[PDB]
RNA sequence: AGUGGUAAUGCGAAACACUGCCAGGUAACAAAUCAAUCCUCCCACGGUGAGCUUUCUUUUCACCAUAAUCCACCUUGGGCCUUUUACCGCGUUGUUCGGAGCGGGGGCUCAAGAUUGAAAAAUGCAGCUCUACGUACUGUUGUGAGUUCUGCGCAUUAACGCAAAAACCUGGGGUGU
RNA sequence: AAAUUGCCAACUCAGAACUGCUUACGGCGGGGAAUCCAACUGUAUAAUUAAAACAUAGGUUUGUG
RNA sequence: GCCAUAACUGAAAAGGGGCAACAGAGAACCUGGGAUUAUAUUCCAAAAAGAAAUUGCAUGUGGG
């Protein structure tokens, strides 16, 4: 109670949380697992619009 | 003239649950709208052994689903479940182990565990350690799932309450002897005051309706009535056979 | 208790309203100037017996020196 | 092949854990006195604050303000990104980081560059905040 | 050299309890306090703590399941059923 | 509106200032083996006093002390970083470890000590010397044995798996903007 | 071939001559062949019974979704 | 545009009080004393024999 708080933690994030293998593991899986979704997000906006454009293509084709 | 053993022990003093060191009750989460509807997903964070069972349990975190803070839950874990799995937990989870959901989502001839008896109540059939229930049929007109209990007894339930899909963890316990006395002290330390075991036949008649003579044998026939009251039903109460059962093996139950 | 390194950090302790005392005690090497101010014990050790007397001279005028001595038990 | 100059990374040890970062210079070839391979960064020390309606310019002119980082950093310590922002082969030039005096007069242009692609709206991955 | 015949773990119990007791026993406790196959982490390395429970020693993944071995014999059936009744969903 | 080091992580006279809400850690618990702290015992060095002496005994006995609290920082056990990549190697009294990163080379840290100092000689003890609970002086090793403090735990036999909470600590996020 | 020159602690075991025994502190299992009973360690009539009794692991049965 | 001090409005905190441990948790002081007939980690007063640690509140100096 009577130390400074260099004593009890360190310089970077989560600092006297957690350590420097874990930190870093969750700066890479949240970067990884928030661009996978990125990555199916978009590939399910691009199938729906080639689903506007299979059929409302065969307006112009019977 | 005096009060059975068997009677003493529903005061329930010296003879209650040891339950200093026992973790809280374990159960499934609670059935809301984010499963009535949708999936909650969880994550393994420790597997736990408490005194007095012989599975394992889990804590699975879940976020709450209406304030910002996450949910400590203390579930009896599967075999395979391990640290960091994602629990999936509602309507639209999947079929893997480890995953909860309704018995009406849970396809035919499938090995369930901490299956519940009626919806909403949390886990309460298939619950020792390497236990499980196989679902037989589901029936549309009454929305009522027929399943098998690990004794083999049927059992009609709603198809819209849960179960979760695996064994028991901690399977294959009994098959180890015992082989002391010692054992069998820390077996029922965690558990609540019923050991050792002493006969009745080895008491006075004040004691208990078998003691007494100058031979230890039960006097009159040990199979006593349904009806007995207590203090004389002791013995082998209602049996509708005796014997050394030679030849099947019969669904005990009514 | 704490110490004083040099002489410029002695005079402004010696300089203070606390410092009841200068307590001046000759080791047979060198000899200590123990400041007893309100909280802590301050003591500047000067090796050198010719700058000893020099640093007595220069807190003359208005702080308490007391030459340190062997207290016998009858005094009590 | 792919750590090319003007390339936002994300740094991954350090006091800067979890900071994004572009690539100024680049050596794959380990040298003496830094036996490993490096990059340049020149990455956020302190993320522009978000400002919504209501707030006065000079509350939002000092919550938008950029501050950062130029400092040489081993391979191994960030994580590349496919986001880019451009780094023109001019600017690169202008910064030095082997001096003591032109590292700040290096590190004041940096900051000036990232504040006119904020303040343009250009790039705006790189502004926000990595939330782990 | 070898220093029991047959033996093995139990011989702690020394003339006590039993022989065939003492070998019900035997293929139990060697097999909870064999070093089982770390599947998640490729190493030889899960020992068990409580019954039940078990912790790769290199991976120190902690996994339910078994009170005697890792995975009990009835556990592999149900994952081929759970594995198979996903494959008709989908 | 904190700031150094590729990094393990560093830097505190007074802004590296504050905490609706959140999450961690501390309190907080565990064998045996080996190594073992304070301290005790012994041995070795000697100094002071005392005891023995027909003979012997470079001799026997006593004593030889250093409290908290600071301050500055050589070992031998943990964790790790960076560089060389190694699939036989490192290591323990001991049941084992390594491409999920061994071993070397440089490091960063933590824990237990050692050391220099302030305290502290002014104190303590035993002697002794001088004209009254009086004075002036004189003195202040050990690869021995025992020590649970510690190393020490996701830590014991186990169908035994080993309390809790107040209080506190750090972070996340926010404010300062 | 540091595979050898210096210095030094703390103990333990084995061997050897020489010499003595009045077998001489304390402390410290007598042993063997079978028969009965209970497997075992444990509990147990405070104040006449510690047993072959009771417990025990193991075996079986019954009731119970 | 930051504080801080006084009175209206109202986000957010489900789960009433009090006991139970002089061996668990917690806990800021250590020696010396010629200081007793008897108490002392408790008494010792300006050279406290002295050396500290800690809590509350306050001035001054200095810094934002
Ligand atoms: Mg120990």
């Amino acid at each position: 109670r009577l130390a400074s708080r260099h004593e009890k933690s360190v310089s970077r994030a989560y600092g006297g949380v957690l350590s420097h293998d874990q930190v870093r593991d969750r700066v890479v899986r949240a970067f990884l697992v928030e661009e996978q979704r990125i990555v199916k997000q978009a590939l399910k906006e691009h199938s729906k619009m080639k689903l506007s454009h299979k059929r409302t293509a065969n307006k112009k084709k019977s | 003239g005096k009060t059975v053993l068997s009677c003493r022990k529903g005061n329930g003093s010296v003879y209650q649950v040891h339950g200093h060191k026992r973790l809280g009750p374990a159960k499934l989460r609670i059935l809301d709208y984010a499963e009535r509807h949708g999936y909650m997903r969880g994550v393994v964070k420790s597997i736990e052994h408490e005194a007095g069972r012989g599975a394992a349990l889990a804590r699975v975190e879940f976020r709450h689903p209406y304030k910002f803070r996450r949910v400590k839950e203390l579930m009896v874990a599967p075999e395979g479940m391990f640290t960091g799995q994602s629990v999936f937990c509602g309507q639209k989870a999947p079929l893997a182990i480890g995953n909860v959901l309704p018995l009406g989502q849970i396809t035919e001839g499938c090995i369930v565990c901490n299956v519940e008896a009626k919806p909403g109540d949390r886990g309460t059939l298939a619950r020792a350690s390497g236990d499980y229930c196989i679902i037989i049929s589901h029936n549309h007109e009454t929305g009522r799932t027929r399943l098998k209990l690990p004794s083999g007894q049927k059992k009609s339930v709603p198809s819209t309450s849960r179960a979760m899909i695996g064994i028991i963890s901690g399977g294959g316990r009994i098959e180890k002897p015992v082989l002391k006395a010692g054992n069998s002290f820390y077996r029922f330390r965690g558990k609540r005051n019923c050991w050792p075991k002493v006969r009745g036949v080895a008491r006075n008649p004040v004691e208990h309706p078998h003691g007494g003579g100058n031979h230890q044998h039960i006097g009159h026939p040990s199979t006593v009535s349904r009806h007995s009251p207590p203090g004389q039903k002791v013995g082998l109460i209602a049996a509708r056979r005796t014997g050394r059962i030679r030849g099947g093996k019969a669904v005990k139950g009514a | 208790p704490r110490e004083i390194k040099t002489l410029k950090e002695f005079l402004a302790i010696c300089s203070r309203k606390d410092a009841r005392c200068v307590k001046v005690k000759h080791n047979p090497s060198a000899t200590k100037f123990k400041v007893r101010c309100s909280r802590y014990l301050y003591t500047l050790v000067v090796n050198d017996k010719k700058k000893a007397d020099k640093i007595e001279r220069s807190i003359h005028p208005s702080v308490k020196k007391i030459a340190v001595t062997a207290r016998s038990h009858a005094k009590t | 092949k792919f750590l090319k100059p003007g390339k936002v990374v994300i740094v991954t040890a350090g006091r800067y854990a979890g900071h994004k970062a572009v690539i100024v210079q680049n050596s794959d070839i380990a040298t003496k006195e830094r036996p490993y391979g490096r990059a340049l960064l020149a990455g956020i020390k302190k993320y522009p604050k978000k400002v919504v309606r209501g707030m006065s310019k000079q509350t939002i002119a000092r919550r938008s303000q950029v501050g950062v980082f130029l400092r040489v950093v081993n391979h191994k310590h960030f994580l590349p990104t496919r986001y880019n922002v451009d780094m023109s082969k001019e600017l690169r030039g202008k910064i030095n980081v082997s001096d003591a005096s032109k590292r700040s007069r290096s590190k004041r242009l940096v900051r000036h560059v990232f504040q006119a692609r904020y303040n343009a709206g250009s790039s705006m991955w790189f502004f926000q905040r990595l939330r782990f | 050299a070898k220093r029991t015949v047959k033996m093995g773990v139990m011989g702690r119990y020394g003339t006590r309890y039993g022989a065939n007791p003492r070998k019900r026993a035997k293929k139990l406790e060697v097999s909870q306090h064999a070093k089982h196959f770390c599947s998640f982490c490729g190493k030889f390395a899960f020992r068990r703590k409580a019954v039940g429970i078990w912790r790769c020693d290199g991976c120190s993944k902690t996994v339910a399941g078994g009170a005697y071995t890792l995975s009990t014999p009835n556990n592999s059936t149900v994952r081929s059923t759970v594995r198979r009744l996903r494959e008709l969903a989908k």
